């Protein structure tokens, strides 16, 4: 417990990882501390333990460490996190020590990082509506409180931005709800894996630009820092966003800047342990892995507190069936996909609500949650943007004078509502008023063709122009 | 017992030393935690044990003990409304014990062994008793649980219990051997419970949508296979066969799915009403539950379980029906595991043992003459994940070669919210030809054909279809329009229906019938006005295309009144032109 | 017509390729076990 | 029209069927009154040398105890080590050097090794 | 007809009967054979 | 007998035994464990320090201390006799009808000898297998290999069954010939579930075709080795039959592709390489080793007749199954998705399809004399009906030609009557008739590839010849 | 061996016009020809056996399928020669594969016709070579570098596929012998993509 053992007889030391082989006293995922001759010390964790040997994995680069001099020391069995109360307003590095030159934090308690599944019979349905200020996720992909929803990027496409608007704006509605009008903000998560400097700062000005620094905690992991480090920063933040959800009644929403990075750790690890891949080169596991990552969310019976989960990742070629979207589309609960078309075209935010998708959606939408005519205007508007989508690509072969009235209609449907709806810029749009613009662009179709909306809603919404809003 | 120690630890994946004299597929406890494992590799003096558990923590020279038997599920009353893990144990016990999280080495019983049951018994003294016979009845939720003999036991009955109440571990029968048989019995979940014989399939499974119901149906015994991308739609729809169908007992499997889909079947089923008997419908529903974070090697596990429930309760004498909610998941566990054992994968990674594995559970399904004379069956309904939407993959393929019914499911239709969303082009079914003789007693005596009118006219537009993509509709002749847009008409009407809405969510045989004669009867009108020099442009907006539309929505009841009207409306607004 | 043949080749190219890749995977770890049960049995 | 000669059919093949069947359970109860017949020590004699013949290098004889007797001259003879087993019927067996491999040479299991080769004599001789 | 299924039905049976007898004779020799043979 | 009970490492499907050098390359093994129960598997590689046994089934009760391992047979051999006619068995030779089991006359190895290239002679004489579209346009002659390529949900086991029914030889167009000439069908199905299971059972039981039928039913929860085995023992039966009571054969194997599927297990469970698209790359070698023991030999009155059933696996022609099968057999007949959901059966598609020794079993003292021209000129026709089919739905019909009319309203009627055929059994001259009349409807003089004999001889019959009764 | 290998001077008269005037081939050299269904490649490969000046014919079916083998060695013992009204046979040699037949054979079969040919040439004749379907000969091909387990290039087929090609199709050409007379050998592969 307070006695320092030291195992030497190092025998491999290549890549990541590293062999000692008269270690069976090294509990299977323990960490470790390695010593050189000069006295640096960095750390790893146990993957494998036998009597032969243990195989340990190093969270740093492996320069200047020899066979000769070099020792490995215990520091834990279970790799734990000291988690407090008092860490809000703080910023840690990728395996949580402190860098912004204050002094380290009490730990009230001690977590597990891995942490523990959730049980099925102690979860709880999410119902809370969150108000984004977008309509393209408010009207047709809505938010709850509880829910993983990633955002799918590109290489140039604006998803920082995004990120940080929702975080700005983020808000539920206890009035329409008629729930017990509270105001409490919520508190920020915020990891970084392999985030340039550009990005970082980017982020760091607009959270200090909100005044949200101070009720929030920063894991970052630059790109420069090593990769394996990577392995370890989305455990320690959810364990911290569990923890204060859970035990505090806080309102945690978590930000993961880019999961295709910790995908590139897991690949490197893989590779390294000649691991069966599965589809291009990526480890069987990685289902499982990224799962014990996603399913940390969501609301508890019986407790006040919920995390919420916006995870960032650029699909590698906008490529939707890559290996790391497809397995994160299979576990999260829906997604916000970008458009690069939308984006040439001045778009902002270039959220294209036709691959877009929200699973929880109809939990918290309806009457006397939002507005009763919600979930069918949504319906409506899908069917009609895709058919404006369809005559698009029909007026490519057969040219634009030779439609009829009703594809022009559509059409004309369809470019204003890129122009309308979509395209937003930097502005905070409440609820009804996305409902009243979404009306404002059905009425420009007939009566008739709004097949999926009831005739009492019909009756009592359309009608009025779109220029009355502008123009 | 035979008794080792550890030698090495990865990941899920244990090996012992000393454990000469085990056997394959044996359960053994791993650690002084007493994890449950499984031997699936004998060398020498060694085992190679896969934990059913999370691992960290363990070390080298930990005990590890054999029990001698395999992996088995207690089989009797107690199960019906009720959630358990992927080994059975009941989740909401171990909730009461352990308190949000689920922790390691939680030992409970599958059946409460505290409650009293009511017991009847039927069998007297001095009769000769076989496997499968009844002995006596539990009245369980509205059911009558019957109490069987274990599948293997022979003999005659010494004495039974008076009329009483007893827990299920009371010896209510002995024989004269002197075995005890008591409420319950194990059995392994690997080996396929004995029937008497297998019998044809001639009875159709109410799925309660139009789309499966009518051009895929699906025999009583038979089997289905659900794929699809994410995003497509298998779990709203086996949710909606769970809350809809005409089955008596509903085995649900979700392996390595959503935790949240989980609490969403918890929280509703309880406030729903069973379709036939009038109680909840959670009296009549069993959970196996085995989320994405849960340990990987009870995936494998989940499905067996399920499997062996289901086959005792069609022992019974129900007709129960199993869903799957993910088989992709079971194969990404068979392959993690083939890894740690280092094999030689074929395909994508896949152990060469899957297509054995997938065609070994698919054909535990059947109706059958129970041991005990009665009937009963199992239908199985399989979702599958492709990576990417790949239907080339190995698991669909594989599940190609053995199930009766294919329900693809179309990305694009998704895009668009047109749901159920399957492929029509790509779906077929082999139950059609069997089941024509109960649909001519039981729904209408011409209903095999306006089912063939309907298949043909969906045949004809995607022929049209091919042109159309060339050359544009406008470029057409007007029965070729006419095709169309009657083709559309059913695409819109008929095909799509809401799993949300109040009434469209179940539709019953006989309104499916009812709305495919409205469309046929417009659509003989229609063709008949454009031979007589009628412009198609004057056809689209005529009034009862609405109604025809919105036929939808009707209340079930209703409808009989609501088709006479608009028969008599269709006839109308042809006649009255001329 | 072009178009349509040269994304079939780049298609066609593309899986030959992975199809490659995996091959050259499967032999490597034979070699490793076969090694493995050689030299220390 | 075809039920009438399938009825046929199945009806000479399961009166055949029973013929052998009735043929093998008598050979079957024929063979188990060996033992009393009194060349039986010159039966085991030459099961056990074709035993120890079938198995080059063999270690031990082990054989029921009321037939060691007569084989006790013969395990001396060939320089093995003989044993008692009551399990062991109308046969002997031998067990090979390393303990891994061992032999088998009782008569039932001949006689369900060649009932195969003799159903065609058997069946050309009762009806041929 | 089901005329045709008695007569059929009879034929089984008689040579059934017939095959039963021809066996009868020569039982013994064949168990004789099959003794003299499984013997070493 | 002798029994070997060095097991030192069971995994997977595999086992080690030691010490036993005296077990054969191939050999067939029981495995018994410590409750008595008995399985089966066969030695796949035998070493001076241990043998390598593939165990059938599975491997769930085995360990290393009470594990036996004892030979059954060198070789995997069958016992082959007469008697097997109208008798069921399991894909190894295992009677699963309850009846007694057969007295062989002979047991023979089920791998098969090739057949000396200087021994076959030519095939010359065709099978009236009762289906318009084969036998007009396609025909089936004894000694070819003619394979049948269908889809997901077409019914190839309902034209399996049919062709297995109505199938027979017709000597008396051939000549006077001889009035008996025996003629037997051997069925193999490989993977195939229990509903057609059940459904071929029935369907041979109902109308006495099992009378004259030998039957390999191999089920899909089976062991593999069991279903790489089946086609062989089939094939054993046949040529045994065939060349050695004069008979005339008929073998139907039910769907390769799931040969294929074993096969490729098979291989990946003894650690070989695998060819293109991960099947085995000798798949082409052991597909061309189950074919060519069809034929027809010199100097013998027997033949062999092949029709192989397979389904593509996403009706890809150039998968590799499809492609492979397409080398060694001499043509294909495909079936249609769309005449299957038009609701047309047998769903048979004729411009596809292809007989490559249709030539020489037609003509004159076989068939009719019009038989090659009869199928051509339908050919033909066909395929400008449905190209013309395809110009009215842009153009309409009042801008066609008269002829183009006719050629529409022909190839309506061709798919409605020829090919619709249902559970009908017609007989060559019928559907010869049929053919006739169908061409009738077309106008004399356009008939440019049927001599103008035939013309006089035939044409002008009107379509109430068949549509009293079609 | 041979003394020397001679330009392409004369011609190869196969006796069929569009052959010899339009794409005509010298004696020693090498030509090509598919095999579509239909197309009568038979009859043109038995009119050159019949017609051309070549004095021996070496035919090579190396992967063909049982019923087309039956046809060619049925079909040749009743073909007579031109030039003396005797059997055509009594001029030819028959190597003869099967599909079933071992691998080793139908890889082998090409060189050992073109050895005997060699030969044939050797002794101062001209011989025409005549290989059926060299498809079948790399799928032999194929199927024994997967059985070695070597990696495989395009579609399956092993790197050093063109090299054994070039080895088979380099050995015909007019030389003069070790005797010193004049002899060729010229080679006509059949390719069935
Ligand atoms: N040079 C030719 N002279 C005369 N008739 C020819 C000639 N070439 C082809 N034919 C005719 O055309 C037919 C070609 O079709 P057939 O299938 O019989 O050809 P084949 O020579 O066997 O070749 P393949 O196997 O490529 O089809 C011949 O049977 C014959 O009737
Ligand atoms: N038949 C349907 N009717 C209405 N909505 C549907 C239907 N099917 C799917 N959806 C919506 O689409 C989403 C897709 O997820 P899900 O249905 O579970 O499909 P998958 O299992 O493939 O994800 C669901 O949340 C659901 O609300
Ligand atoms: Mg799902």
């Amino acid at each position: 417990d307070l006695l320092k053992k030291e195992y030497t007889g190092i025998t491999y030391i290549s890549g990541p990882l590293l062999f000692v082989e008269n270690a069976k006293d090294l509990a299977y995922g323990a960490i470790v501390d390695i010593k050189d001759g000069t006295g640096r010390v960095r750390g790893g964790q146990v993957i494998e333990v036998s009597e032969e040997y243990a195989v340990i994995q190093v969270f740093e680069e492996t320069t200047g460490l020899d066979l000769a001099t070099t020792s490995v020391s215990l520091v834990e069995d279970v790799a734990r996190l000291g988690v407090s109360k008092e860490m809000l307003g703080r910023r840690f590095n990728g395996i949580g020590k402190p860098i912004d030159g204050l002094p380290p934090i009490t730990p009230e308690k001690r977590l597990p990082i891995t942490g523990l599944p959730l049980n099925p019979v102690a979860r709880r349905k999410p119902e809370q509506f969150i108000q984004t200020g977008i309509s393209t996720i408010d009207v047709m992909n809505t938010l709850v409180r509880g829910q993983k929803l990633p955002i799918f990027s590109g290489s140039g496409l604006p998803a920082n931005e995004i990120a940080a608007q929702i975080a700005r704006q983020a808000t539920v509605r206890p009035d329409l709800s008629g729930e017990g009008e509270k105001e409490e903000p919520f508190a920020v998560v915020f990891a970084a894996m392999g985030i340039t400097q550009r990005e970082l700062s980017y982020f760091i000005q607009e959270f200090e630009r909100t005044g949200a620094l101070s009720r929030s905690v920063l894991f970052l992991n630059k790109a420069d820092d090593p990769t394996i480090e990577r392995i370890l920063t989305p455990r320690m933040a959810l364990t911290v966003a569990e923890y204060l959800a859970f035990e505090h009644d806080y309102h945690v929403l978590v930000i993961l800047t880019d999961m295709t990075n910790y995908c590139e750790a897991l690949r490197e690890i893989g590779a390294a342990r000649e691991e069966i891949p599965g589809r291009r080169g990526y480890p069987g596991y990685m289902y499982t892995d990224l799962a014990t990552i996603y399913e940390r969310a969501g609301v508890v019976e019986g407790k006040k507190g919920s995390v919420t989960q916006i995870p960032i990742l650029s699909m590698p070629d906008d490529d939707r069936t890559h290996p790391i979207p497809d397995l994160t589309g299979y576990i999260t609960e829906g997604q916000i996909q970008l458009s690069r078309e939308l984006h040439r075209k001045g778009i902002y935010p270039p959220i294209d609500p036709l691959p877009s998708l929200s699973r929880l959606m109809n939990n918290g939408v309806g009457k006397g949650k939002t507005r009763e005519d919600h979930k069918q205007v949504s319906d409506q508007l899908y069917s009609a943007y895709a058919n404006g989508v369809d005559i698009r690509k029909l007026v490519a072969i057969i040219g634009e004078d030779a439609l009829t009235e009703n594809d022009r209609r559509y059409l004309q449907f369809a470019d204003a509502f890129e122009r309308f709806f979509i395209n937003q810029g930097q502005q905070n749009r409440s609820i009804e008023e996305s409902l009243q613009i979404a009306w404002a662009l059905l009425s420009m179709l007939p009566q008739g063709e709004l097949k999926r909306i009831s005739k009492d809603h019909i009756g009592k919404y359309y009608g009025q122009k779109l220029e009355e809003i502008w123009g | 017992m035979i008794q080792g120690v550890i030698q090495k630890i990865a990941g899920p994946a244990v090996i012992a030393k000393g454990m000469l004299g085990a056997r394959m597929y044996d359960i053994c406890k791993v650690g002084e935690e007493g994890l449950v494992g499984e031997i699936i590799r004998l060398d020498g003096d060694t085992a190679f044990v896969q934990v059913y558990e999370d691992t960290s923590g363990l070390k080298v020279g930990e005990p590890v003990v054999s029990t001698g038997l395999p992996l088995a599920v207690e089989l009797g009353p107690g199960m019906l409304n009720g959630i358990y893990d992927g080994i059975q144990r009941p989740l909401e016990r171990i909730r009461e014990k352990t308190g949000i999280y689920i922790t390691r080495g939680v030992v409970v019983h599958a059946l409460d062994r505290e409650k009293k049951w009511a017991w009847t018994p039927m069998v007297k003294p001095g009769d000769e008793v076989r496997g499968g016979m009844v002995l006596g009845t539990v009245p369980e939720f509205g059911f009558t649980h019957k109490i069987l003999v274990p599948p293997d036991v022979r003999g005659r009955v010494k004495e039974v219990k008076p009329a009483g109440e007893y827990t299920v571990e009371e010896p209510v029968v002995v024989l004269e051997d002197g075995t005890e048989l008591k409420m319950y019995h194990t059995w392994p979940v690997r080996r396929a419970r004995p029937v008497q014989r297998k019998l044809d399939p001639n009875t159709p499974f109410l799925t309660g949508m139009r789309i499966l119901d009518v051009l895929f149906p699906v025999a009583m015994g038979g089997t289905a296979a659900i794929p699809g991308p994410f995003g497509a739609g298998k779990s709203v729809t086996q949710q909606s066969l769970a809350k809809w169908s005409n089955a008596d007992v509903v085995v649900y499997v979700g392996c390595g799915e959503r935790g949240n889909e989980m609490t969403d079947v918890l929280v509703e089923f309880p406030e729903l009403t069973d379709p036939k008997t009038g109680g909840p419908l959670m009296h009549r529903t069993v959970l196996i539950a085995n989320t994405s974070n849960m340990p990987v090697a009870a995936r494998e596990a989940s499905i067996y379980v399920g499997v062996t429930i289901a086959e005792y309760f069609r022992d019974q004498g129900f007709s129960v029906a199993l869903m799957a909610d993910s088989t992709s998941r079971w194969a990404e566990a068979l392959r993690e595991i083939s890894s740690r054992l280092e094999e030689m994968p074929a395909e994508e990674g896949y152990p060469p043992y899957l297509a054995a594995r997938l065609a070994a559970f698919y054909e535990r399904a059947g109706k059958v003459i129970t041991l005990g004379g009665e009937e009963g069956a199992v239908t199985i309904v399989g979702a599958v994940s492709p990576p990417g939407g790949d239907m080339s993959e190995p698991v669909t393929q594989s599940t190609l070669r053995i199930v009766g019914a294919f329900w693809r499911l179309d990305a694009s239709l998704a895009f668009r919210r047109h749901f159920p969303a399957i492929n029509w082009n790509g779906s077929y079914s082999l139950f059609t030809s069997a089941l024509d003789p109960w649909y001519r007693e039981n729904v209408a005596e011409d209903y095999p054909e306006l089912r063939d009118a309907i298949s043909e006219l969906l045949q004809r537009e995607a022929g049209l279809q091919e042109i159309v993509q060339l050359v544009g509709p406008d470029a057409l002749q007007d029965a070729e329009r006419l095709v169309i847009e009657v083709g559309r008409i059913i695409r819109e009407d008929f095909l799509q229906q809401n799993a949300y809405h109040e009434v469209d969510a179940y539709c019953s045989m006989k309104k499916a019938y009812g709305i495919m004669k409205m469309i046929l009867a417009f659509y003989k009108e229609a063709e008949a006005a454009i031979k007589r020099g009628v412009s198609i442009d004057e056809i689209l907006q005529l009034p009862v295309l609405e109604r025809i539309g919105r036929a939808r929505y009707v209340s079930e009841e209703e409808f009989p009144a609501y088709f006479e009207e608009a028969m008599k409306e269709i006839q109308g607004a042809f006649k009255a032109l001329a | 017509i072009p178009g349509i043949r040269a994304q079939i080749r780049f298609i066609q190219q593309v899986l030959e390729q992975r199809e490659r890749e995996d091959t050259f995977r499967l032999k490597r770890i034979k070699g490793k076990i076969e090694a493995r049960e050689a030299e220390e049995e | 029209e075809s039920a009438g000669e399938l009825l046929v059919a199945t009806a000479r093949t399961q009166a055949r069927g029973e013929v052998l069947e009735e043929v093998r359970r008598r050979v079957r109860e024929a063979l188990e009154a060996l033992p009393q017949k009194p060349e039986w020590p010159e039966v085991v004699r030459k099961l056990a040398l074709e035993a120890l013949e079938a198995l080059p290098g063999a270690k031990a004889l082990v054989a029921n105890p009321e037939d060691l007797p007569h084989l006790e001259a013969l395990a001396r003879e060939r320089g093995v080590e003989l044993q008692a087993e009551p399990a062991l019927r109308l046969g002997v067996r031998a067990v090979g050097a390393e303990g891994k491999t061992q032999v088998e040479n009782s008569l039932l299991a001949r006689l369900d090794r060649a009932w195969d080769a003799l159903s065609s004599k058997v069946a050309q001789a009762l009806w041929g | 007809t089901e005329a045709l299924l008695a007569r059929y039905r009879e034929r089984a049976e008689a040579e059934a009967k017939a095959v039963r007898e021809k066996a009868m004779a020569r039982l013994d020799e064949a168990v004789a054979l099959v003794l003299k043979e499984v013997l070493p």
